[PDB]
C-alpha cells in the first residue's frame, strides 16, 4: 500500500515512506571491500572506499544491487516485493542507465510497481514553481538544470564536479594549517560535522577576511568526540567560498555563480527573464547560511542591470528532492500511474521511456 | 500528475471562452473570473461557488475587476484562476483571457505539489488559451503593471478601461 | 445581430466583430506539428511552422479550417451559427479557393449568411489593418445587409453562388 | 473614394490593382512576392555583419519588432549611404529583451530599400515603385490621369517613415512631368 | 570545375554557396553555425555517460583526436542503432595518452549524426543534408539540374568514413527521382 | 618572388608559400592571457583561450595582428616586406573587416602587394585545406600576378581600393 522513495544521492541515499516529512534511512553511499560492507558499516570499519554513484551517474552497477538490497532490508526494514518504490535519477542520464535501473528493480527485488522521476523537476515542483532553473548542488556534483513548464532543457544542463566532497577535502587541508591533523576516515566525519555546523558563506569574502584577520569574535569552538575543544577561525567562510572561487581546489571551471549565468544564457532568449527570477537552490551543500545573498549579488553583478534577480531558498532544500517524491508517491490518485510488473513483462525495460 | 478535471469546469470554460447571442437580461450573469479548487479527496478540479465574479457586476458593485480579484485569492493556499482581461494597446483594443497560477509560499507542500504537477492536466483541457501568468509572491500579483507586462509587454497602454 | 469580419490574410488573421474600431484578435496564421499549435501558442513554442496560405491561395485546407475553428472558439469564444461571417480575399484569385471557403463556412460551421469581399475594396472603404477597418465599417452599412448569401439561397445554388453574387 | 490604384503590401504578398469609377481592371493586377517577411529575412541576414546572430524563429520576432520600430525608407539611397559612411550621427541603439544593446547603422534604411531594389534578397522583380508604373502603363490611356494622382497605400509594410515621399519622388521620376502624382498616406493604413 | 554547390564545413562554420559557370548566387548562400567544434562539444557531453569526464580545454583535444580517428557517419541512424543495441560488435577501444583505455559504443556514429540532426546540441537549423537542398530549391530552376549532380565537399569535418554515401542517399531522397545526385568526395578535401 | 597565402580562418590559420601542395603552418587561432601564447604553445599550456574571429568577422584586432606577426616570424621565419601575402575571407563580409585587414597589412608589415580573395572561390579552384590549396594554385597563375593591389597603388586610394579592386 505505502510507497517507498529511494533517492539515489551521490553521497547520501535518502529512503523512506510516502507521506512522511523526511526520509527515514540516510546513510553514505560507499561499498567497502577489504584488501563487502555497504553504506554505514564501511565508516565504522582497512577497506578501500568505492562510490558507484560518485558523479551522479551509476558507473559501478555491481554494487548498486547491494546498495539497494541494504537500503530495503537493513535500513527500511520492509520487504521490497510488497511495497512500491519510487526512484529519482540525476539529469543528463543516458537511456541505457534508465532502462537498467528499472530492469534491475523488476528482476531482482520483484517490486510490483515503480516509477522513475527527475530530481530537477521534483525539486522545482517542491518550491511551488513550474518554470525556473534549479541549482542541484549535491555531495558529488553540482547541476544547473533550467526547466520550462516542467520540461528540463538537456542542452543547457551544466555539470560541475565541485560539490560538498571537495569542500570537505579543502576543509581537511586548511585545518592542518592551524595544527589539527585530520587524515583518517574517522576524522573525516568530524570535519564534515564541523563544515555542517560552523561554516557559512560570506557576503564579501575579501572584506570578511580583513575583519577575521583582526577581530577575535569570529573564532568558534568545536567539541571533538574525545572531549578536546578545537578552535576554528577564518576557515568558516573559506571552505564554502570555493563554490564561488574554484581556484581554491584547482579546477579551472567557474564558480556556481557563473555556471548558472552561462546556462541561463544558453536557453531561449524569450525565457531568460523567467529564469533569472526563479533561481531555486537545492541539495545539502546549499544549506550554508548566507549563500542566497551571495548568489544574488554575484548574479546581479553578472546579469544585466535592467532585469531583476530573485533568489528563493526554501528552508527544507536539503531533502526537497525526497519530499517531492514522497508527496508524489503518497497521492490518492497516483496509484494508477505506476509501472506495474505486467506492463514491464509486455514491453520490456523500454516501458520507462514511454511512461516517463 | 494525477488529478484530472471534472465536467463542470470544462463546461464553464467552454461557456466563458465562446460567447453567443444572448438576451440583455441573461447577459449580466455571465462568468467573468472563476477560481478552481480541490474536493475533500483531492481527485477532481472543482470551481467553488463562493468566490467568483460576474460580468454583470463589473463596473457597478465591483469598481475594479482586477483590484477586487487580488484579495479574493487566499494567501494560505494554492489556487487556479481565469481572468477575462479587457486591455487597450497602442495598436488596437483586445479582449483576451488570462490563466493565473496562484501558488504562495505560505501554503503547505501538499497543496503546492498537487497543483504544480497537475497543471498540465488542466491547461491541456483549456484549448485556445494563450496568456499564461505564473504568480508565486503576493506582491507581484497585486501589482497592476505585471498584467500588462505579461499580456503585451510595454505595448499595453491601458488595462481594464483605465490607463496604466 | 452583429456580424463577424475575418480578414484571413497570408501572415495574420484579423478577426473581430462589426461596428468597432480595432480588431480584437490578431495572431500569425501558422500551424506547428511537434518535431498542433495555432497562433500565439505556436509563436511561444520545438515546432515546424508553416503557412497554410501561399500568396493568397490556401494551400492546405485541414489546417485552414483548424485556424478558423481556433479563431472562432479559442480566441473569440463565439459560435458561427449565430452571427454572420465576412471573409476577404485578393483579386485575380482562383475560383476553387472561394468555392472551398464557401463550402467550409456553410457545411462545417453552418453560418446563417456570409460574403466574400475584396481586401483592396475594403481597405478603400476604410479611407472614407485597413482591410479589417473597411470590413467592419462595411458590415454596419444598412444597404449591404441585403446581399449576404444565405443558407436558404445556398442550398439550390451549390458552391457556385459566390461567383454570381460577389 | 472609388478611383485610384491600390498599393497593398502586407507580410507575405504585395499586389497592386488599379480601380476606376467602379470598374476595376483585372488585366493589370500585378503581384509581387516581396513583403514584410522578406524584409525581416534580409534584416536578419544583414545584421550578422554587426555581430548579432538570429537563426531561430523565436528570435526572428525580435528582429521583426526592431524593423517595425527602428527602420525607415530614405528619400534616396546614395546620399543616405554617404551620411551612413560618415559619422555615427545616424546610428541608434535598441533595448533587447535579454538586456543587451545593439548599434545598427545603415541597416535602418538598407533593408527597407529591398521594397524598391529586389536584387538584395535575390528577386528579379521590379521594385514597388516600378510595378505600379508598369501596371498603370498597362492600363487604359484615359484613366492614367486619374490613377497617377491616386496611389492608395495600405498594409503594415507601408508604415515606414518616409516611404510616401520616396514613392512620390520615384513615380514623378517615372511618370511624365505634366502629370501630378499624389500618394494618399492615411494614418490608419495598417 | 566551375559549376556546382560547395559544402564547406570546417571547425567553426558550415556554409553552402551554389556557383554556376562562373556566376555564383549570393542570394542562396546558407550559413550553419554547426561544425567540428560543436561535434566535439557534443561528444564530450555524451561521453560522460560512459564514465569519462572531459571538462578542461586541454583534455578536450583528446576528445577531438578521438572524434578525428574513431568517428564515422552511418548510412542510416536506425539500423546502426539496432546493431549498437545488440552486441559489442561495434565497440572499439582507444589508447589514451595517460595509459588508460576507453570503450565507446554508439558514440562513434551518434555525435557525427548532429551534422544531419541539429536537435542533439539544441540547434533548430536543418541538417547539412537539408540546407543544401533548400538552397538549391532557392536557386534558379535551370541550374538545379547541374547543381544536383555537383555537390563539392571540403573541410576536415567532411572526412568521416561514410559521410559521402549518407549525403548522397539523403539528397536523392529529397531531390526528384529522375535527377541524378553526385557527391564529389576528393581525397584531399581537408 | 614567391607569394604567401594566409587562410586566416575562424578556427585554424593555414599559412604557407605558393606553389606547394600542403600548408606548412597549421595551428589554432587563439590567444591566451595568464589566468600571451599563440597557437600550439597555447594549446600545450592555466590560460583563458579565446577566438579573435567570430563567425568570420575579426572581433579583436590587437590579438589578430599578434597572430599575424607570430605566423610570419615565429612560425615561418620570413619577413612580410619581401614576398606578397594573400588573404582570404567569407562572402557577405563587413567592409570594415577588409579595410582593417588591408590597413594592418600595408601599415604594420608594409607588404609590396596583397590581395583579398574569397574562401569558397579558392576552394573551387582547388577542385580543378581546400581553401589553402586553391590559394596556392591561384598564386602561381601568371594572369593573376597583375591584379595585386600594391603600395604605390594603395597610397592615393587609401584603404578603399580593396572594394573596387577585389
Ligand atoms: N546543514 C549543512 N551544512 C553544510 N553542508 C551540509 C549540510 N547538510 C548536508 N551538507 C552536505 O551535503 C552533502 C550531502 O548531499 P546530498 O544530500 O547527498 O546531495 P544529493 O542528494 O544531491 O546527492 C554532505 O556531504 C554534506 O557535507
Ligand atoms: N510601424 C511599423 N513600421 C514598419 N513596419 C511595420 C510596422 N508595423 C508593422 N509592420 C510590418 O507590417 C507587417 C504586418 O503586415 P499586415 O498589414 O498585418 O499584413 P496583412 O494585412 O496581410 O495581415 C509586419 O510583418 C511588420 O513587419
Ligand atoms: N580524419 C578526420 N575525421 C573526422 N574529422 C576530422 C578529421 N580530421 C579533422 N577533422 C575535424 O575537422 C576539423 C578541422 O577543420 P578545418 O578543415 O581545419 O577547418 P578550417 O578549414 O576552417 O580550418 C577539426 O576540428 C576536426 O575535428
Ligand atoms: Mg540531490
Ligand atoms: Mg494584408
Ligand atoms: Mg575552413
Amino acid at each position: 500500500t505505502t510507497a517507498l522513495v529511494c533517492d539515489n544521492g551521490s553521497g547520501l541515499v535518502k529512503a523512506g515512506f510516502a507521506g512522511d516529512d523526511a526520509p527515514r534511512a540516510v546513510f553514505p553511499s560507499i561499498v567497502g571491500r577489504p584488501r563487502s560492507y555497504v553504506g554505514d558499516e564501511a565508516q565504522s570499519k582497512i577497506l578501500t572506499l568505492k562510490y558507484p554513484i560518485e558523479h551522479g551517474i551509476i558507473t559501478n552497477w555491481d554494487d548498486m544491487e547491494k546498495i539497494w538490497h541494504h537500503t530495503f532490508y537493513n535500513e527500511l526494514r520492509v520487504a521490497p516485493e510488497e511495497h512500491p518504490t519510487l526512484l529519482t535519477e540525476a539529469p543528463l542520464n543516458p537511456k541505457a542507465n534508465r532502462e537498467k535501473m528499472t530492469q534491475i528493480m523488476f528482476e531482482t527485488f520483484n517490486v510490483p510497481a515503480m516509477y522513475v522521476a527527475i530530481q530537477a523537476v521534483l525539486s522545482l515542483y517542491a518550491s511551488g514553481r513550474t518554470t525556473g532553473i534549479v541549482l542541484d548542488s549535491g555531495d558529488g556534483v553540482t547541476h544547473n538544470v533550467p526547466i520550462y513548464e516542467g520540461y528540463a532543457l538537456p542542452h543547457a544542463i551544466m555539470r560541475l564536479d565541485l560539490a560538498g566532497r571537495d569542500l570537505t577535502d579543502y576543509l581537511m587541508k586548511i585545518l592542518t594549517e592551524r595544527g589539527y591533523s585530520f587524515v583518517t576516515t574517522a576524522e573525516r566525519e568530524i570535519v564534515r560535522d564541523i563544515k555542517e555546523k560552523l561554516c557559512y558563506v560570506a557576503l564579501d569574502f575579501e572584506n570578511e577576511m580583513a575583519t577575521a584577520a583582526s577581530s577575535s569574535s569570529l573564532e568558534k569552538s568545536y567539541e571533538l568526540p574525545d572531549g578536546q575543544v578545537i578552535t576554528i577561525g577564518n576557515e568558516r567562510f573559506r571552505c564554502p567560498e570555493t563554490l564561488f572561487q574554484p581556484s581554491f581546489i584547482g579546477m579551472e571551471s567557474a564558480g556556481i555563480h557563473e555556471t548558472t549565468y552561462n546556462s541561463i544564457m544558453k536557453c531561449d532568449i524569450d525565457i531568460r527573464k523567467d529564469l533569472y527570477a526563479n533561481n531555486v537552490m537545492s541539495g545539502g551543500t546549499t544549506m550554508y547560511p548566507g549563500i542566497a545573498d551571495r548568489m544574488q549579488k554575484e548574479i546581479t553583478a553578472l546579469a544585466p542591470s535592467t532585469m531583476k534577480i530573485k533568489i528563493i531558498a526554501p528552508p527544507e532544500r536539503k531533502y526537497s528532492v525526497w519530499i517531492g517524491g514522497s508527496i508524489l508517491a503518497s497521492l490518492s490518485t497516483f496509484q494508477q500511474m505506476w509501472i506495474t510488473k505486467q506492463e514491464y513483462d509486455e514491453a520490456g525495460p523500454s516501458i520507462v521511456h514511454r511512461k516517463c | 500528475s494525477g488529478v484530472a478535471v471534472s465536467d463542470g469546469v470544462i463546461k464553464v470554460f467552454n461557456d466563458m471562452k465562446v460567447r453567443k447571442s444572448s438576451t440583455p437580461e441573461e447577459v449580466k450573469k455571465r462568468k467573468k473570473a472563476v477560481l478552481f479548487c480541490l474536493s475533500e479527496d483531492k481527485k477532481n478540479i472543482i470551481l467553488e461557488e463562493g468566490k467568483e465574479i460576474l460580468v454583470g457586476d463589473v463596473g457597478q458593485t465591483v469598481d475594479d475587476p482586477y483590484a477586487t480579484f487580488v484579495k479574493m485569492l487566499p494567501d494560505k493556499d494554492c489556487r487556479y484562476a481565469l481572468y477575462d482581461a479587457t486591455y487597450e494597446t497602442k495598436e488596437s483594443k483586445k479582449e483576451d483571457l488570462v490563466f493565473i497560477f496562484w501558488a504562495p509560499e505560505s501554503a503547505p507542500l501538499k497543496s503546492k505539489m498537487i497543483y504544480a504537477s497537475s497543471k498540465d492536466a488542466i491547461k491541456k483541457k483549456l484549448t485556445g488559451i494563450k496568456h499564461e501568468l505564473q504568480a508565486n509572491c503576493y506582491e507581484e500579483v497585486k501589482d497592476r503593471c505585471t498584467l500588462a507586462e505579461k499580456l503585451g509587454g510595454s505595448a499595453v497602454i491601458s488595462l481594464e478601461g483605465k490607463p496604466l
